[PDB]
DNA sequence: TTTTTTTTTTTTTT
């Protein structure tokens, strides 16, 4: 251990001595974080390999036996930094990341066990916070000898030495110190390497300042260490202890959230607002794939920003942002489109169901068959809260909680009174309906309504409803057909978009950060007269659709339709980053739903 | 533990200085003996922590910080003091208040440092682990050597401080070997419980679900609070249990399930009317247009539908009750349903009945199992006892059930729903326990037209969506048309637009008071009219539509009685009946 | 005054009932309002309404933010309480009420509020997390000049 | 409903203080709100319209009523209120622009405020006239010294003494003064601090 | 209108202040220069100790026709006595040349060659010195009250960099306090 | 030194 103490000196050396010209980065970082009460430091393994190779060669060999030692010195480092003596100072956390070298999950077996592995995968579900020991002490049940154990990481049962026997010790719970542990359940990336099979989930565990760092269902990178423990031959459960974890780009986001700030954003986000093309250049962000369909193309944008959400007392609150329908003949690009749309969302879930992929479209509470006691299992809508709703096959959605969609879209909630739990839980999720209409183009010579299940009311529940009609028509094709062979090889259209990147167009991983950005600032609002304009526009929309109904035609319009078009205003306005909205500003939102009014006229 | 006595003599100064606590101390010491002069008091005291910074801050902080080292001698100090009080002719307890804090936090987050410290933590009560009494002190009587003999047993859950594993056996013939009989009716048993609390679902940060945590309730704290209630629960968060390291089992990371001991458990949102307030309640009560007034303020955004509003308040009173002697009750609470084209504001209208109404819980369709049915928690949980748990409708007893899509609920649920309204109870055979428990509840729902916008065109038959006896129990069926008037549509627009751009809380403070004070009974004046009215219905309302039953008349009783509570008249009066005759017209036309 | 926050600070309503009947209602058709009618009023008008009547025009009940509730609330753990949630203009304000109403104790308390606050606020000198949200505007700007001082300082320190 | 209208404006004044504060500094003031202040003005003229009317009314039937005495002590306050709002709005709106003057003209050879301060039309004409008149005034500070100053220039301390500046798409050369250094796209130099100060602010030079 | 900073001096500026202080050098060279504030000199003896102002020495060191002497205060074994004094005096800041932090960066940038083993040594010692001194500062900051301040020995860089925080705050203190009356 | 457990939710199916 004095060998380990020489290693201790080696790391104290490592910190005090190291230089990037000229400040000692970790050293600054310490006194920086001690007032953060971070009590942790993120160290490049490359500044380490650059400092002394030796210590890594032995670190990479049995890091488990060293990582705590590495901390016992830097926790001492704070002692020689934080304050001078001649409290209480918590035992440090360390989080180390490195560029390293990526390894795929399916190939992880034996071998590399008990070493470092950088890798990504994606988390499925977060385990509840579980607190674990840091310090504990004990008096003897018989001789009353006072023991003090420092419980360190990374099982180990309590030592019995002062009948006395066999092991007469019970924890002094009053004086003990503690830490949280996460128990990540995380899954391999969707792309590799499923081969034919199902995606694996390998279990890992956070602690301290690592906890709650990562959302359920977001792409992430963990480094950690591959290890095993029994957990009822020898057949012990595979797992990875976690150091250090870093979000895949960004992800940051959560919570409240982040910028941070990198000032060039405000300017670059304001210049966007000074670009008259910005609304439309967002439209040109959405489909490098899809040439044309500019209408619905303008329709996607306004959703993601979030629309008006105003909470006015009493508890009455109106939703945002809205709903959209991609229903139309196959060839619409709407699934390809949607597979753009979800990748655009900062946080969302792609549902072609039924519900996705295996998800109860609404959270279905299911008993833990072990230790009984129903617990809510989460849901696609639930996890997608404050994010996009993706729906295919909406012709086929679960009929019982189809209504929970009929509800959650509107009341921004789902009430579960089932079993024990009565909690009404938030889905503020904004739906985009991509289903294929009954019989394709055959509902066009028929009543276009009742197309969606057996009721027209679903349309009212939705907002921006759009029927995409592609006739086989000339030259609108020959140009997109021309667009095609370019799109494929050699991405002759995907190069042509990179000079529009330099000339005009957005990068769209940017578009995430844009829509994340302007959704966290307070809700935009129209001046009075555009609203009264919504009044004389709609009095004629409604007038028109009673007069249209002079033929006794069954149908379509509501008073949530006018309001629907309202939210589109604050959407398109939230583009502007402006607390107000101009008359014409609102007006192209009007022309934007105006096609849906003729969808009512067809 | 000299310091233990030091905390006590430090706090001893606090005894009588200031003495403002000794008032209620003495008060307990008196009303107990006043119940002893009868022909019940809890022993514990609310201490606003606010005062303690005025003596020792150095003592103050630790009370939160390391209560195991501080709270038990001051605990001892309450008892010490009170014992120094009269008269000759128990361990007590504490609560405090807050005045917080660090230690201000919600259940959504806790530990590491947050552990082992006094904390206030608030929220939903579920699932209510049910009551069992618990063993603490042992006592026995020797013979013929006589005397009186005893032990004191201490669970890890009792007190705070770690102590040797007392449990679990009776001392049983302590030397010399004399027989020792249990002293039952002597030795101490405090009841114990463990009650989880789910953080408020709506205040949840993200798609991440609600996480409840348990809090142990000793002595009084039990039976104070049912599941589902909003409660600030204060106490000290214990580190409990072995770390899996007690034994070789199990070799694993997991461990240290933990909870909070003590302390206060306040409900939140009853109410407190003083004098000056209720004087306003009655000052307004004198005015004769106030019914309509109260009706209008219900829906700040919503247009009109004042007849529906009135109907709602009429349900908000409860319309009294009358229980027969040696026979079945006459239901006085009011059950109604909404129906109409989408965007009627029906669901959103329900969300107003979500907050002011002082409970109960609302549901979107599904629903079940059996809703308010317990559905028999199985098996046990715990210690070999099969248990039930509060269902939705049960939790809603004497409160408002509301339903989004009562038309979309299962046909199988509907069975118990009949059981919810006429029978007005809950019958449970399932495993099981045969209890018939009171389901008496005010229930309102909304249903959409079975098919499209034809709600207006089609007859009520087939427009029901939920036949049949379901229709009978409904005091009112409200058809609300989406029908277009551009004249109206202008109005429809402007208030909707100034939306995004007569007081309700007091309305709750008033309604609550009108419940318990007072019930109107009846006068024959309403009777001399509404009879004429009912037969008038039967000889007319059948030349227009259907249905008509005796029950729909029994609603005249309930309706009139509701407005009777609205007038705060000590008795029913004819004009109230005129309010009923009002409501049923618009009910069917 | 010519700092926006000075006209902005009087933009806060205080509970005040008038000691007199006031024909020519300041708000609609009184036209007078009877003596002791409770009203929330901007400080810019109210401030003098005490100074002139020798009984004043206005009674001036204690503000909701200075309640024993809050005053000891801060006394418990000053760092944690969110000042942005309360007004947010407080030190920019409480100074005004402590002038106008001329109290002596709450001062000695409040100063300590800002003290502890600054004790923490300096600790952010080094290059948030939840904290940055909850600061008062002047408490937000002290951060500017303080921090930016350092933010330049280090950038000098190296190249 | 009364002196509130100005509070929207001073709030906007807060945000526009923030648009210069970090900021990062591009200045570019949003606009003079001509409409809203005039709303205020129709009420500020309305206020003294009511008050002048009451000054008639106090003389007849009010008879110096102790309450009639109030509204002069009352409405006039909102006059001061508006005044405060408007003043500070403009003192902001000007201090920012005078700052926008001092920094750049701008610098040689200013030689004109033309196209400088891109707001141009957007900045209200009373301020346009004012501002250009004010830098007319600052030219007289170029008259007073006789240093030579280069108050507009030489803001940051010298060192040392020679730097390497690179030109960005700039021609050039305007270098008739001193000697002709032949500005071309992608052209850098090694030169003393002196000549730098002008084309570094003129945007032509870059690297330090 | 300076805008920035404005009351406090920019570190960028304060360096321009200290750059005006006197120091000794070892000239390579054997008109006048005339200058203003210089006085000296006649052709100045090469390879000998001589007193000049800093910035000139900076520039001629940039031509390497001079060599700057290490200040006799700046040495390893010396820093030890001072930092030790610092640990054994938790309240006082001990004693310093006062332009030093600036001097440190200044010399290390160019004058680096003249010292013997400043590298990987002093920058650490002064990082730590500035450290314990910085905590002595920050810990002294709880006594902050109106109206009295003893910063005693504190460097102009040290001070100025934190100037806005004590200044601006303390005004909010004193103002309200005397305002009580 | 070991103790002891069938409903409720959902599902795929004639
Ligand atoms: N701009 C485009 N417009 C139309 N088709 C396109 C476009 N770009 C690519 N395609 C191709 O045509 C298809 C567009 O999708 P589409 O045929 O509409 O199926 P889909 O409707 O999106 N899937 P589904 O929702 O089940 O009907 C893709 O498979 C592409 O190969
Ligand atoms: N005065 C009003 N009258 C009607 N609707 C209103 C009014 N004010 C707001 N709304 C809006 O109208 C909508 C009412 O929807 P609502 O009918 O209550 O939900 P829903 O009935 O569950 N949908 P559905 O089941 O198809 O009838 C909401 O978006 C409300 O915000």
């Amino acid at each position: 251990d004095d060998d380990n103490t020489e290693i201790i000196k080696s790391f104290k050396n490592f910190i005090l001595e190291f230089r990037l010209d000229s400040q000692f980065i970790y050293r600054d970082q310490l006194r920086n974080n001690i007032l953060v009460k971070n009590y942790s430091l993120t160290v490049n393994m490359e500044h380490l390999i650059g400092y002394n190779e030796d210590i890594y060669k032995k670190l990479s060999d049995e890091p488990s036996d060293i990582i705590p030692l590495f901390e016992t010195a830097i926790t001492q480092v704070a002692k020689r930094i934080s304050i001078l003596s001649r409290n209480s100072l918590p035992t440090f956390q360390l989080i180390l990341n490195s560029n390293a070298n990526q390894i795929p999950l399916r190939d992880l077996d034996s071998e590399h066990v008990s070493k470092i592995v950088r890798l990504s995968g994606i988390i499925i579900s977060t385990s509840v916070l579980s607190s674990r020991a840091t310090y504990l002490s004990i008096m003897c049940r018989n001789c009353r000898h006072t023991t003090s154990i420092t419980i360190n990481n990374f099982t180990v049962s309590l030592p019995r030495s002062c009948n006395c026997g066999p092991d007469p010790y019970i924890i002094i719970h009053e004086s003990s110190k503690f830490i949280d542990q996460q128990f990540l359940k995380l899954q391999e990336i969707p792309e590799l390497v499923p081969v034919g099979e199902m995606p694996r989930n390998l279990t890992m565990t956070c602690d301290r300042y690592l906890t709650n760092k990562v959302i359920p269902g977001t792409r992430v990178t963990i480094v950690g260490i591959y290890s095993i423990y029994n957990s009822k031959v020898a057949i012990r459960t595979p797992y990875i202890k976690i150091l250090g974890i870093q979000s895949d780009v960004e992800t940051s986001s959560i919570w409240n959230s982040v910028t941070m700030f990198t000032e060039e954003e405000e300017e670059e986000f304001l210049q966007l607002s000074r670009n008259p093309k910005l609304y439309e250049i967002l439209t040109n962000s959405i489909a490098p794939s899809i040439f044309g369909n500019e209408d619905i193309k303008k329709a996607i944008v306004c959703l993601l920003m979030g629309g008006s959400k105003k909470i006015l007392p009493d508890g009455m609150r109106l939703r945002g942002d809205i709903n959209v329908l991609l229903l139309g003949d196959p060839g619409t690009a709407k699934s390809q489109l949607l597979k753009f749309v979800e990748k655009v969302s900062p946080i969302a879930v792609y549902t072609s169901g039924k519900g996705s992929s295996a998800a109860g479209l609404t959270a279905s509470v299911q008993r833990d068959p072990m230790t009984r006691e129903f617990y809510l299992e989460g849901g696609a809508m639930v996890l997608a809260d404050g994010g996009v709703v993706c729906i295919d096959e909406f012709d086929k959605m679960r009929d019982e909680d189809r209504v929970a969609i009929h509800e959650a879209m509107e009341q921004q909630t789902i009430s579960i009174a089932k079993a024990g739990i009565t909690t009404v839980l938030n889905s503020r999720t904004s739906v985009l309906a991509a289903a294929n209409p009954i019989y394709g183009r055959y509902d066009d010579l028929k009543s276009p309504g009742d197309n969606i299940d057996f009721q027209t009311t679903i349309l009212s529940r939705f907002d921006m409803i759009f029927i995409v009609k592609d006739d086989h028509n000339e030259e609108r094709d020959i140009s997109i057909a021309n667009h095609v062979i370019n799109i494929h090889t050699g991405n002759a259209n995907a190069m042509q978009n990179q000079q529009e990147e330099n000339g005009s167009e957005i990068s769209i991983e940017k578009m995430k950060r844009y829509i994340t950005y302007c959704r966290l600032k307070c809700a935009p609002r129209l001046s009075p007269q555009a609203a009264e304009k919504l009044s004389s526009n709609f009095v004629t929309i409604r007038k028109q659709l009673l007069i249209n109904e002079l033929e006794s035609t069954e149908r379509p319009i509501t008073i949530r339709q006018l309001e629907a078009i309202i939210r589109i205003t604050e959407s398109l306005a939230k583009l502007e980053l402006s607390p107000i909205a101009q008359e014409r500003h609102v007006d192209e939102a009007i022309r934007l739903f105006q096609a849906s009014t003729m969808d009512a006229a067809s | 533990d000299a310091v233990f006595g030091d905390r006590v003599r430090r706090f001893q100064e606090f005894l009588d200085t200031f003495t403002s606590y000794r008032d209620s101390v003495r008060s307990i010491q008196v009303y107990n003996s006043n119940n002893a002069a009868n022909y019940i008091l809890p022993h514990r005291i609310i201490i606003s922590l606010d005062d303690l910074r005025e003596f020792d801050r150095s003592f103050w902080s630790g009370i939160l910080v390391e209560p195991a080292y501080f709270i038990p001698p001051a605990e001892k100090a309450l008892t010490d003091l009170a014992d120094s009080m009269d008269d000759v002719p128990h361990p007590w307890k504490l609560s405090f208040k807050g005045s917080f804090g660090a230690h201000a936090l919600s259940p959504r987050t806790l530990t590491a440092q947050h552990l082992n410290k006094l904390v206030s933590v608030e929220g939903i009560v579920t699932k209510t682990s049910l009551v069992r009494p618990k063993l603490i002190r042992s006592v026995h009587y020797a013979a013929k050597t006589g005397r009186f003999h005893y032990r004191d047993y201490t669970d890890a859950t009792t007190t705070l401080t770690t102590r040797i594993p007392t449990p679990a056996i009776y001392p049983t013939e302590d030397t010399e070997g004399n027989k020792l009989t249990t002293e039952y009716g002597y030795s101490t048993f405090i009841d114990h419980q463990r009650i989880t609390v789910q953080e408020m679902p709506e205040m949840a940060p993200a798609g991440q679900l609600p996480r409840s945590i348990d809090v142990i309730l000793d002595d009084d704290l039990v039976d104070k609070t049912k599941p589902g209630d909003r409660v600030n629960v204060v106490g000290v968060f214990k580190s409990l249990g072995a770390g899996g390291m007690n034994q070789s089992n199990s070799n694993t990371l997991i461990g240290f399930k933990t909870l909070i001991l003590g302390n206060t458990v306040y409900p939140l949102h009853r109410q407190m009317l003083t004098d000056f307030d209720i004087r306003n309640i009655n000052k307004l009560s004198k005015k004769k247009d106030i019914f309509d007034i109260l009706s209008q303020s219900l829906a700040p955004s919503i247009y009109g539908h004042d007849h529906i509003k009135k109907a709602i308040l009429l349900m908000l009173m409860g319309g009294v009750e009358k229980n027969l002697e040696n026979g079945s009750h006459l239901r006085g609470d009011i059950n109604i349903l909404m129906v109409g084209d989408p965007s009627t504001a029906k669901s959103q209208l329900l969300r107003f009945v979500l907050n002011t109404a002082s409970l109960a819980i609302a549901t979107t369709g599904r629903g079940s199992s059996g809703v308010g049915l317990t559905a028999a928690v199985t098996t046990d949980r715990e210690t070999g006892e099969r248990r039930l748990e509060a269902g939705a409708m049960v939790l809603a007893d004497r409160g408002v059930v509301c339903i989004d899509e009562f038309d979309k609920m299962t046909d199988v649920d509907r069975v118990a729903i009949h059981e919810v309204m006429e029978q007005q109870t809950v019958t449970i055979a399932k495993a099981g326990i045969h209890t018939t428990l009171n389901a008496r509840c005010s229930v309102i729902a909304a249903a959409n037209p079975v098919f499209g916008q034809y709600d207006v065109n089609r007859d009520p038959h087939q427009n029901i969506a939920l036949p049949d006896s379901l229709l009978s129990r409904f005091d009112l069926l409200f058809v609300v048309t989406d029908d277009i008037n551009e004249i109206r549509d202008r109005s429809i627009s402007e208030h909707v637009l100034r939306t995004h751009r007569v007081t309700i809380p007091f309305l709750r403070k008033y309604v609550q008071y009108a419940k318990e004070r007072v019930i109107p009974q009846l006068t024959q004046e309403a009777i001399n009219v509404i009879v004429k009215n009912y037969t008038d219905l039967r000889n007319d309302d059948n030349t227009k539509k259907s249905p008509i039953t005796a029950r729909t008349l029994e609603t005249l009783i309930r309706l009139a009685t509701a407005h009777a509570k609205v007038r705060l008249s000590k008795t029913v009066n004819k004009v109230d009946a005129k309010v009923a005759a009002n409501l049923l017209r618009f009910a069917l036309l | 005054y010519y700092d926006i926050d000075d006209v902005l600070a009087d933009g806060t309503e205080f509970p005040c009932k008038f000691q007199y009947d006031i024909p020519g209602l300041g708000y609609n058709p009184g036209r007078p309002i009877t003596k002791n009618t409770k009203l929330s009023l901007p400080l810019w008008l109210a401030r003098i309404l005490a100074i002139v009547g020798p009984v004043p025009f206005v009674e001036l009940l204690p503000p909701d933010m200075f309640s024993t509730k809050v005053m000891n609330a801060i006394k418990t753990d000053p760092v944690a309480l969110d000042l942005h949630s309360i007004n947010s203009h407080f030190f920019s304000l409480a100074i005004k009420w402590i002038m106008l109403f001329s109290e002596k104790e709450l001062a000695n308390v409040v100063s300590e509020l800002l003290l502890q606050r600054a004790q923490e606020l300096n600790h952010h000198a080094s290059s948030t997390s939840t904290f940055l949200l909850k600061l008062e505007e002047m408490e937000k700007e002290i951060y500017k000049k303080s921090h930016e001082s350092y933010k330049d300082t280090k950038r000098w320190m190296f190249k | 409903m009364y002196g509130d209208l100005g509070n929207k404006l001073v709030l906007e004044a807060k945000r526009t203080k923030q648009l210069y504060a970090r900021s990062n500094q591009d200045v570019n003031l949003p606009m003079y709100h001509e409409d809203i202040i005039r709303n205020i003005l129709k009420e500020v003229s309305n206020l003294r319209k009511n008050t002048e009317y009451l000054k008639e009314q106090q003389q007849l039937g009010m008879l110096d009523d102790k309450v009639a005495k109030c509204q002069y002590f009352v409405t006039l306050l909102c006059m001061e209120r508006n005044k405060r709002c408007l003043l500070a709005y403009q003192r902001l709106r000007t201090d920012i622009l005078d700052s926008m003057a001092w920094n750049n003209n701008g610098l040689d050879l200013m030689s004109s405020i033309t196209f400088s301060q891109q707001d141009t039309n957007n900045l209200s004409h009373q301020e346009q006239e004012y501002l250009k008149e004010y830098c007319d005034l600052i030219t007289d500070l170029k008259s007073g010294d006789l240093v030579d100053i280069d108050l507009s220039g030489s803001l940051v301390p010298p060192s040392d003494v020679f730097i390497d500046v690179r030109v960005l798409k700039d021609a050039g050369e305007i270098q008739t003064e001193y000697g002709v250094f032949n500005l071309i796209k992608d052209s850098q130099f090694f030169v003393r601090q002196s000549d730098v100060e002008r084309l570094i602010q003129q945007g032509y030079l870059q690297k330090i | 209108l300076p805008a920035h900073l404005q009351q406090t001096f920019s570190p960028e500026e304060i360096q321009f202040i200290v750059e005006n202080e006197p120091i000794k050098i070892f000239p390579r060279i054997t008109w006048q220069l005339i200058t203003t504030d210089d006085k000296a000199l006649n052709n100045m003896v090469a390879m000998r100790s001589t007193e000049v102002v800093l910035w000139i020495a900076l520039l001629l060191k940039q031509q390497s026709k001079c060599s700057i002497v290490a200040p006799q205060w700046l040495t390893t074994k010396e820093l030890d006595r001072k930092i030790q004094y610092e640990k054994t005096h938790p309240d006082r800041f001990s004693e310093l040349p006062w332009n030093w932090l600036v001097l440190a960066r200044i010399l290390f940038n160019k004058a680096k060659d003249d010292f013997h083993d400043p590298i990987h040594e002093l920058r650490g010692k002064i990082q730590d010195l500035r450290e314990i001194r910085q905590i002595k500062v920050l810990k002294g900051l709880k006594y902050l009250n109106e109206s009295h301040l003893q910063l005693d020995n504190l460097s102009l860089l040290e001070i100025n960099e934190l100037r806005p925080f004590i200044t601006e705050i303390m005004d909010k203190l004193r103002e309200i306090h005397t305002a009580s009356l």
